[PDB]
Order: C-alpha cells, then sequence, then structure tokens
C-alpha cells in the first residue's frame, strides 16, 4: 500500500558500484528519483513516465535509471565518489502532475576505505545525585561514540517499550575524528520513577554497517549491521 | 533548451 | 545579469475557427535565436541565428518532440482554466509563460524565473527561493496546490539551476564567431 525502496542503507567504497531499486504503487506510471544531500535540500534527478524518460536534470552520466515491464525502476550507480554520499528518494505519482508518493529512501554513504567502518560503543550514565535532589527530575545521558560512518539510529526502551516521550536525542552526529563519529542522547525521567528499582532503562543504538556481500579482511570481526545497547536499572537512595 | 511544461 | 536565456510561450486560444495557436520563442540575452509555431504547414523548431543554424540535427528533433508535448499539455490547461474560473467555452484566451535564467560573469545562476499569465493578468510565479510558489487568485491557489503535491517546484528548480545554465553556457559558445 506504499512505495517500497531497497536497500535502506548501503556502504560502498569509492569507485565501487551498487544499484538502487524502487517499487512504485501498483498502477502508478510516473516514477521520479530525487536526491537529497546531507546539507538540507532536495535535488530533482530523473522522471520516467510509462517506461520512458520524460524530464532529466542534475542526474550525472555515471548514474543510469530505467523502468521495467512491471514499472519498477532501478538506478545504476557506477564510479562512486565521496560527494555521492546522500539520501535518494523515489516518488511515484499515478500520472504526470498527479500527487506523488515518496518512498522510505536509500541512505548511501561512499567511504574512502572500507576498513574504517567500525561499530559504535554505547554506554549510558545514570543521572546526577545533585540534580535529582534539587529538581526531582532525573536525566539519563546515553553516549554512542567511535563509529563510522553516520548510520546510527538511537532509541530508548523503558520496561521493554520504545518511548518517544521525554527523550531528546542530538539532531546530528558530531564527528570527532575523520573516521569516527559520536552521538549523544538524554532521556528525562521523574525522580519517583527513576528511584523505583523495578524500572528497566535501555538505550539501544542501531548501526548499519557492511553488507554480507562485501568482503572483509580477517583479523577482526566484520562490522555488519547490528544494534548494541547499554542498559541500567533504577536506583533508590 | 526549454522547459518540459506539464499540466497545471 | 550579463547573459540571460529566456523562453516565451504563447497559447492563444480560438474557441471556434480552429485550434489554439501555440508557439515558443527563445532569446539568448536579448536576441531571438530559436522559434516554434503551431500555425506552420510543417511545424519544426527553427533557428533564427547563424550560430544556431549549425547545431546538431538530432537537437532539432529532440526539441520539436518536446514542443508538441507542451502544445498538447497547454491545450488541456486552456480547458482547465475555463473550469477553474467558470468561464464560457466560447471565448478566446491566452496563456503566456516566460521561463529563463540569467547568469553573471562568474557563470553561476543570478536569478531564475517562471511567470505564468492568463489573458494579460499574472496567474502564478516561482518565488526567488526557487522552492515556493506565489499564486495571484483563488484558481491559482488550486494550481499551486497541484504543483505542491506533484513536486513541480523541485523539477522546475533543477531546470533553472542546472539545465538552463549549462545550455546557456553552451549557446554562448556557439554564438561567438567561429
Amino acid at each position: 500500500s506504499g512505495v517500497v525502496q531497497s536497500p535502506r542503507h548501503i556502504i560502498k567504497e569509492k569507485g565501487g558500484r551498487s544499484v538502487l531499486t524502487c517499487i512504485p504503487i501498483s498502477g502508478h506510471s510516473n516514477v521520479v528519483w530525487y536526491q537529497q544531500t546531507l546539507g538540507k535540500e532536495l535535488k530533482f534527478l530523473i522522471q520516467h513516465y510509462e517506461k520512458v524518460e520524460r524530464d532529466k536534470g542534475f542526474l550525472p552520466c555515471r548514474f543510469s535509471v530505467q523502468q521495467f515491464d512491471d514499472y519498477h525502476s532501478e538506478m545504476n550507480m557506477s564510479a562512486l565518489e565521496l560527494e555521492d554520499s546522500a539520501m535518494y528518494f523515489c516518488a511515484s505519482s499515478l500520472r504526470w502532475g498527479d500527487e506523488q508518493y515518496f518512498g522510505p529512501g536509500t541512505r548511501l554513504t561512499v567511504v574512502e576505505d572500507l576498513r574504517n567502518v567500525t561499530p559504535p560503543k554505547v554506554s549510558l550514565r545514570e543521572p546526577s545525585k545533585a540534580e535529582i535532589a534539587n529538581k526531582q527530575k532525573a536525566t539519563l545521558q546515553c553516549q554512542a561514540r567511535g563509529f563510522f560512518p553516520d548510520h546510527v539510529e538511537l532509541s530508548w526502551w523503558v520496561n521493554g517499550k520504545e518511548v518517544h516521550s521525554g527523550v531528546s536525542t542530538d539532531p546530528q552526529a558530531y564527528k570527532e575524528s575523520n573516521y569516527s563519529y559520536s552521538l549523544s542522547s538524554r532521556l528525562r525521567v521523574s525522580a519517583t520513577f527513576w528511584h523505583n528499582p523495578r524500572n528497566h532503562f535501555r538505550c539501544q543504538v542501531q548501526f548499519h554497517g557492511l553488507s554480507e556481500e562485501d568482503k572483509w579482511p580477517e583479523g577482526s570481526p566484520k562490522p555488519v549491521t547490528q544494534n548494541i545497547s547499554a542498559e541500567a536499572w533504577g536506583r533508590a537512595d | 533548451r526549454g522547459y518540459v511544461y506539464q499540466g497545471l | 545579469g550579463p547573459h540571460s536565456l529566456r523562453y516565451f510561450v504563447t497559447a492563444v486560444s480560438r474557441p471556434g475557427l480552429g485550434e489554439p495557436r501555440y508557439m515558443e520563442v527563445g532569446y539568448v540575452d536579448d536576441t531571438e535565436f530559436v522559434r516554434f509555431d503551431s500555425d506552420a504547414e510543417n511545424p519544426r523548431y527553427e533557428p533564427r541565428a547563424r550560430w544556431m543554424e549549425q547545431e546538431c540535427p538530432e537537437y532539432w528533433e529532440r526539441e520539436t518532440q518536446k514542443a508538441k508535448g507542451n502544445e498538447q499539455s497547454f491545450r488541456v490547461d486552456l480547458r482547465t482554466l475555463l473550469g477553474y474560473y467558470n468561464q464560457s467555452k466560447g471565448g478566446s484566451h491566452t496563456i503566456q509563460v516566460i521561463s529563463g535564467c540569467e547568469v553573471g560573469s562568474d557563470g553561476r545562476l543570478l536569478r531564475g524565473y517562471q511567470q505564468y499569465a492568463y489573458d494579460g493578468q499574472d496567474y502564478i510565479a516561482l518565488n526567488e527561493d526557487l522552492k515556493t510558489w506565489t499564486a495571484a487568485d483563488m484558481a491559482a491557489l488550486i494550481t499551486k496546490h497541484k504543483w505542491e503535491q506533484a513536486g513541480e517546484a523541485e523539477r522546475l528548480r533543477a531546470y533553472l539551476e542546472g539545465t538552463c545554465v549549462e545550455w546557456l553556457r553552451r549557446y554562448l559558445k556557439n554564438g561567438n564567431a567561429t
């Protein structure tokens, strides 16, 4: 019932190549590819109506797209450069000019060296004893650092349930070094809630790393896609 | 070149 | 803007006595260099400058196909705006669209524009931010809504920022004396 895009996240070495694919809504005949760079913007790339190109702009000659018999279109991307690291969206209107329906988008990051890909390090620190005594409002800081590239999605899980109320994750990852980023998020909890030793707090960080197809030189574990979390229980004092 | 005008 | 490339699009409607006279005219800087005209015995994109006379032969087929598509697209709009404004089906009308980009000495886009006009009065236009529309009346609010749900702003922006500048840079190279 919605536009499907795959894959959601890929890490490719500079000069490599990978294909992005997009399944439009059934019956839709107008597909259009948009690219959005890391700096907030939206760039029109290509428009294909009824299996043929209709309008083109900003689409490099290195990229080639084409519709198929089932109207699904794929984007061939070759000779990848670091500047190609961006998010690629796929809208599919029924007819040209009709309301378009976007897809989830594909997060492509082109890296110089695949060895620099490294999973994060997640650790959360309990609220300060000073603040809880004065404000009765505990703040739980979570620190995920040492990862590359910027393919993390942090979420909070209290009592086994994902919660959006009270959390305040940093908007962007802060790059510490050339090949290591760091993200911080803090969840506020009332002192009476945090002081209950029965409440389980968990800050998980989903990391989208190398694919299985991508070869890995041994001597170290492959930085495959994975979510690691640091948990802590409520404390009473 | 000229724009590919579509419906309005 | 030392160098600009514009396009004037006119779709004069005649309800009876035939079909709408449709034609496109372009000006590198302020000199006309290409032209289309529906009311020709065998209409084709024709050059109006010596430097355009030598252009690629496949270029003329690419643009002539595009015009006939725009001709059919504007034929539907003429009918649509009779339904928007609740106008009679037997009155002559005119849609004027001017599209163009002017670039400075540095070769980067100074300002891009696209001004629609129905029967002399401004209808809709693309703002200076190249992302938002500015509609002039209630019906233009309907068209503005369509282009927003359709994503026309991103498509048109990519034309003025990209396609228009590259081909203007290409036209000026042809234009200089061989």
